[PDB]
RNA sequence: ACGGGGAAUCAGGGUUCGAUUCCGGAGAGGGAGCCUGAGAAACGGCUACCACAUCCAAGGAAGGCAGCAGGCGCGCAAAUUACCCACUCCCGACCCGGGGAGGUAGUGACGAAAAAUAACAAUACAGGACUCUUUCGAGGCCCUGUAAUUGGAAUGAGUCCACUUUAAAUCCUUUAACGAGGAUCCAUUGGAGGGCAAGUCUGGUGCCAGCAGCCGCGGUAAUUCCAGCUCCAAUAGCGUAUAUUAAAGUUGCUGCAGUUAAAAAGCUCGUAGUUGGAUCUCUCUCGGCCGAAGCGUUUACUUUGAAAAAA
């Protein structure tokens, strides 16, 4: 639920086991997923992606370069 | 309100097509033949060639009696000559157009101290341009693509604070003395 | 054998690489 | 939108919207009535000597309030005139910390310039974020001490390993009252973090405890404690949680002068017997051996995360005795259950809710949209309790504080709990499904013995034996209600009383109706396979339970679905059907399920932990 | 949507951006009215009203950061409550005082320029090439390395006296002294099915987890997921998201289409618009023959001139 107009998303938690870095609750900076405002093949009428969870990247959490912040 | 200059430029265009093989094998091979660091040392002397034929070019439209092109045009290849890419007999507006790559690599100063054996390799140019051995006719210099203009090619010489022309030996040699 | 490979494997699911093979076989360097 | 104006006039109603909902919580701490402005104070490197910066930032006017070994003070400066306390803990200790940075308002950390911090403060560290950060700032103290070059490089060469646990702040740094008084303005003007516990109860702090004893022969008496109070208007009808010494009832509040204004002995409540409601948790009515373990617990685990439940079948007793209570499911997920139909006797002694939910928003309302007659916050009231025993008072004396907070209604009996836990990777000890730990939910501390389970949204939950790293599991136990949210810790003894943090987590719906199932799994191998038939060795024995166990499913690990056809062993073979052809890899298995109730081991007593080192 | 000078892209034509340091406009929370003065409807002036909001002893008093810093809020989204009038200039009675104009530092991978992370030599190879031997095999003749083989010679990055720089400092430039052998003083970011450079190698999972812009991959031999090795591309930089430009002759003036792929109005009349067939070969009143003054029906076109801010 994007805070600067009250909309609602859903977005893709993107690569494996990048579920489990994520709570309820929880302030996430959602993206595009690339095709401007239309959906990625194999999902259907989803055009968001995660990109960071709790202030840190998921790139940073899946590697393993930091820890989930609580 | 500042009293700076925001006035820049870029020095190189990347191709529009990025994994093209006989592109990437010429500039490999201009890499590996010049002592060259990365593509973007080949990037950088194409897009001065394409400056210098794109001026041409245009300045080939207008007739043999232009003002324009009359002074612009013989100012183009005085520097041509200046630098020793071009001849002196080649001066007419059409032997720019037959210029490439390699003749303006062969003027960098690293292929010059290789061309006058202060080195023995071409990467051997690199170390010694840039550990600061050579000097051009009173001036030490310090980089290697230093286009080497034809007068002062026979001036480019060993950098007389250097242990290899001057004479006070380096770092090592003082210490392998201390340990004698 | 890049022939036979692509011979027998252009329907399959590894057509597109035996197709490469092919291609480095014949026009080489 | 329409039209320019009513578009400019659009933005400025939800402008407007925003601008003054922001500021009906900012009036919540520190005006000029003044609730003080707690700032709790911690050094995480151990080199850091928490003395040598404490008399720094001294001198407003200095207030010593003395208490047992550390010097916890409040300030009045009054060129600003703001109203400051401050609170100060060590590094590393779990008692301590714990009980004070949870009523604070604003957390301090004094970095050092060289590292980071230490080993001993990042465990502190771990648990003050899964309780609930207040405020926080950054703070180092050694930079100036450093040469007029090697200052530049200190805060940049830190700045950067500080990420990994606090991705951006800046850091103020402490060498004078002038780089202070920077940090009190700093202190002053934050983004108010709103733990969301503690702003619909009541709580307070400890400034002064007097004790009288009632009688002296039986070791217990009646407290004089006195503090600010900091939560909601304190009712004098609600219970009274000690936060390390149980529950009970107090029997009268008065208001004394404030010690400590800004700028410079009446009784209004008693406690009658009609609205008090009455404590009672359930209804009236009716070294190498384990060594020996810890090896095998290094194994024991490790039979769980590469066979899911893979049990050696009976060989002695018959199957309909050995796994009798079980049962077989045909979908985990879309099976009827009844949730009442076999109660044990600890569940006639539980509470139960009409509908959670309804009754949550119906408490949430009368804090906040319900004026009581109770004294509001802000003031300087001190309290008389009724019957607390004398071991509360001298501990004080020693040094900490005795924290006190109102309870909502049915906040005192007993109920089942569900809640939410993670692993923490600082710990590899692994845990059985029934363990003893130490359980802080939500200002509470008590031991427990949980039953970890999944975390679906179907109803039943399939019982995970042990603890996994990676997935999130659920932790159920009896204890006293708490009303969500509630931030949880979950630690173990593991020598010499130094507790290890396992899991942090927050709190789900407190409830009997949770449905945690333990499975059992019952491996066979089919040895000759057919067309679409299969003959199973070693699954059963006996010919009679392959009829018990006939209408329950089969499955495969290769997926196939299948199911008992007939038997044709008088010794333990059968026959069944399948939908694919089976492999000849392949080991056929079924499924038996039941249901499981936990311990009930609930202590209100924890032990003291010690200073936690490392080993 | 503040407008221009301009900026990005671009064969030619174009398209899009231009809040932003120069010129011009406007405005100091929102409207309104004035005083003074050469100049203001002025807000680092005043008087009201509407909106916020500070002190108060409750009678009163004072406000306006879209100046420089700094704070909160907002948000994907943006730096120090630093030093100085020495520079460039401005104001004043003034060679003297003042200036958050402006300059100097700090933060700063916005972005642009140069550019390290090794070079060389002697051995040996079941390495290649050049001369001979039919061939085995004969050589400092030229090259190469999955030699963590040996060997000194060269050097910065750092550490650091001094000078120099500057208002005073820093930084760079210049120099002492120390400063490299797994020269651990280790280079990263994406990828290896095709588009598109580069492995149907090995282990795990088994339409699951997940990958994949698109096509597709995964149901027990996965060229595609999770990893190990190896290889590739750019390289102190490289991925992602969104805006935009080319690709797009998929907006078409250049330069598209309209039987069947999307598409010609049911037919005809008709005003505006747009477009329209041949044809036609410089002189009068004056000044010293050379200048005035007039033209001829009026224009479009084309060529020259002069005028077009600097950047």
């Amino acid at each position: 639920q994007l805070i600067k107009n009250g909309k609602k998303i859903t977005a893709f938690v993107p690569n494996d086991g990048c579920l489990n870095f994520i709570e309820e609750n929880d302030e996430v900076l959602v993206a595009g997923f690339g095709r401007k405002g239309h959906a990625v093949g194999d999902i259907p009428g989803v055009r968001f992606k995660v990109v960071k969870v709790a202030n840190v990247s998921l790139l940073a959490l899946y590697k393993g370069k930091k820890e989930r912040p609580r | 309100p500042v009293a700076r200059s925001w006035v820049c430029r870029k020095t190189y265009v990347t191709p529009r097509r990025p994994f093209e093989k006989s592109r990437l094998d010429q500039e490999l091979k201009l890499i590996g033949e010049y002592g060259l660091r990365n593509k973007r040392e080949v990037w950088r002397v194409k897009f001065t060639l394409a400056k210098i034929r794109k001026a041409a070019r245009e300045l080939l439209t207008l007739d043999e009696k232009d003002p324009r092109r009359l002074f612009e045009g013989n100012a183009l290849l005085r520097r041509l000559v200046r630098i020793g890419v071009l001849d002196e007999g080649k001066m007419k507006l059409d032997y720019i157009l037959g210029l490439k790559i390699e003749d303006f690599l062969e003027r960098r100063l690293q292929t010059q101290v290789f061309k006058l054996g202060l080195a023995k390799s071409i990467h051997h140019a690199r170390v010694l341009i840039r550990q600061r051995h050579i000097r051009v006719r009173k001036q030490v210099v310090n980089i290697p693509s230093f286009i080497v203009r034809l007068d002062s090619q026979k001036h480019i010489d060993f950098s007389l604070r250097s242990p290899y022309g001057g004479g006070r030996p380096g770092r090592v040699k003082r210490k392998n003395a201390k340990k004698g | 054998d890049p022939y036979e490979d692509f011979q027998e494997n252009w329907n399959t699911k590894h057509s597109s690489g035996v197709t490469r093979e092919l291609m480095r076989e014949l026009n080489g360097g | 939108e329409l039209s320019r104006v009513d578009q400019r006039h659009r933005a400025s109603q939800l402008r407007k919207q925003k601008k003054e909902a922001v500021l009906a919580e900012k009036r919540q701490l520190g005006g000029k009535d003044g609730p003080p402005h707690q700032v709790l104070v911690v050094p995480l490197h151990s080199r850091i000597s928490l003395p040598e910066a404490m008399q720094l930032l001294q001198d407003g006017t200095v207030h010593l309030n003395e208490l047992g070994n550390t010097q916890n003070f409040m300030l009045l400066c009054p060129r600003l005139k703001h109203r400051w306390f401050f609170t100060s803990a060590r590094p590393g200790d779990l008692h301590v910390v714990l009980d004070m940075a949870k009523v604070a308002d604003t957390i301090l950390f004094l970095l050092d310039p060289l590292e980071g911090w230490d080993s001993t403060g990042d465990y502190c560290l771990s648990c003050l974020f899964a309780q609930g950060l207040p405020t926080y700032t950054l703070a180092v103290q050694g930079i100036s001490g450093l040469p007029l070059k090697k200052q530049i490089d200190t805060r940049k060469k830190l700045s950067k390993a500080v990420e990994k646990r606090f991705p951006h702040d800046k850091l103020l740094l402490l060498d004078t009252q002038q780089e202070a008084g920077m940090l009190l303005r700093q202190l002053a003007n934050q983004k108010q973090q709103h733990l969301a516990f503690r702003d619909r109860r009541a709580y307070l702090f400890a400034h002064a405890v007097d004790f009288v004893p009632s009688e002296e022969n039986n070791l217990v008496g009646t407290l004089k404690i006195s503090g600010y109070v900091r939560g909601q208007t304190l009712n004098v009808n609600r219970l009274l949680h000690i936060v390390g010494y149980g529950d009970f009832q107090m029997k009268q509040i008065d208001a004394p002068g404030d010690p400590f204004p800004l700028n410079p002995k009446v009784l209004m409540k008693a406690d009658p017997g009609r609205q008090e409601s009455l404590q009672a948790e359930v209804i009236p009515d009716p070294d190498e051996e384990a060594e020996a373990k810890m090896l095998e617990k290094y194994k024991q685990e490790r039979l769980e995360e590469m066979f899911p439940d893979e049990v050696d079948t009976p060989r002695d007793v018959a199957a309909r005795i050995r796994f009798q209570k079980y049962r077989g499911l045909k979908s985990f997920r879309t099976s009827p259950w009844d949730p009442k139909e076999n109660l044990p006797q600890d569940y006639a002694r539980i509470f139960q809710f009409q509908n959670f939910t309804n009754t949550r928003k119906s408490i949430f309302k009368e804090v906040e949209e319900k004026e009581v007659e109770g004294a509001e916050v802000g003031w300087y009231v001190t309290l008389h309790v009724s019957e607390v025993p004398v071991s509360v008072v001298e501990c004080f004396r020693q040094g900490t504080p005795l924290i006190a907070f109102s309870l909502l209604p049915h906040e005192q009996k007993m109920s089942v709990l569900n809640m939410v836990v993670r692993r923490d990777p600082g710990n590899t000890e692994p845990v059985k499904a029934k363990e003893e730990l130490i359980f802080h939910c939500g200002f509470r501390r008590f031991r427990a013995s949980p039953l970890f389970s999944q975390h679906t949204a179907a109803d039943k939950h399939k019982l995970q034996r042990f603890l996994t790293a990676d997935m999130a599991l659920v932790a159920t136990v009896y204890a006293p209600i708490t009303f969500p949210p509630a931030s949880v810790l979950l630690f173990k003894q593991k020598s010499n009383g130094m507790h290890s943090l396992i899991a942090t987590g927050h709190l789900m719906s407190v409830d009997p109706d949770r449905m945690v199932i333990k499975r059992v799994v019952l491996s066979g191998h089919p040895f000759k396979i057919f067309t679409k038939m299969a003959v199973v060795r070693y699954m059963f024995f006996n010919r009679e339970d392959v009829l018990w166990f006939k209408p329950v499913e089969l499955r495969t690990k290769w997926g196939r679905r299948g199911h008992i056809k007939e038997p044709l062993g008088t010794h333990g073979h059968m026959k069944c059907s399948f939908d694919g052809k089976l492999k000849s890899q392949d080991t056929v298995l079924m499924n038996l399920y039941k249901r499981v109730f936990p311990k009930w081991t609930y202590d209100p007593y924890v032990p003291e932990p010690v200073p936690w080192l490392k080993s």
